[PDB]
């Protein structure tokens, strides 16, 4: 049963038990994960912002990529929190990129459906793409912003 | 060490 439970593992139950938001790498150099946050924690708490995370060639780093000279140890850096959405916030010595836009270094901006993040820009050859996706599950349950206070 | 670069500032001119 393994066999196709391996499969349908794919189908079956989507992904998102707290997930807030997910790095896929397209050019092929960063392996994909998964970055979430707690919905009671970010509901429950109000703040400035709840949960960031930092992606670089730190092994600290919530993100860690291959070894790129050209990205710093912690190349850029999400955050979530506001009310129901989410922020990039660019952290690199070289600066961080979307869609082949510069932005402004630690700089929050608002996250967009599939958007996608290049970094170590200078040569052609030496730049690295990333790609967000962000969790549907999550923003339903953010959307809604409602205490489940009903029996 | 010379001087390894952890990461380039990119030496725009």
């Amino acid at each position: 049963a393994t066999q196709r439970f391996l499969i349908e593992k794919f189908s079956q139950e989507q992904i998102g038990e707290n997930i807030v938001c997910r790095v896929i790498c397209t050019t092929g150099q960063i392996p994909i994960r998964d970055l979430s946050a707690d919905i009671s924690q970010v509901l429950k708490e109000k703040r400035s912002i709840k949960k960031v995370w930092t992606f670089g060639r730190n092994p600290a780093c919530d993100y860690h990529l291959g070894n790129i000279s050209r990205l710093s140890n912690k190349h850029f850096q999400i955050l979530l929190g506001e009310d129901g959405n989410l922020l990039l916030n660019d952290i690199s010595t070289n600066g961080t990129w979307l869609n082949g836009q510069k932005v402004e270094k630690n700089s929050n901006q608002l996250l967009s459906q599939g958007d996608e993040i290049t970094v170590g820009v200078g040569v052609e050859s030496d730049i690295l793409s990333l790609v967000i996706f962000i969790n549907d599950k999550f923003k339903q349950c953010l959307e809604q912003n409602k205490v489940d206070r009903i029996r | 060490k010379k001087m390894t670069f952890q990461t380039p500032t990119d030496p725009l001119e």
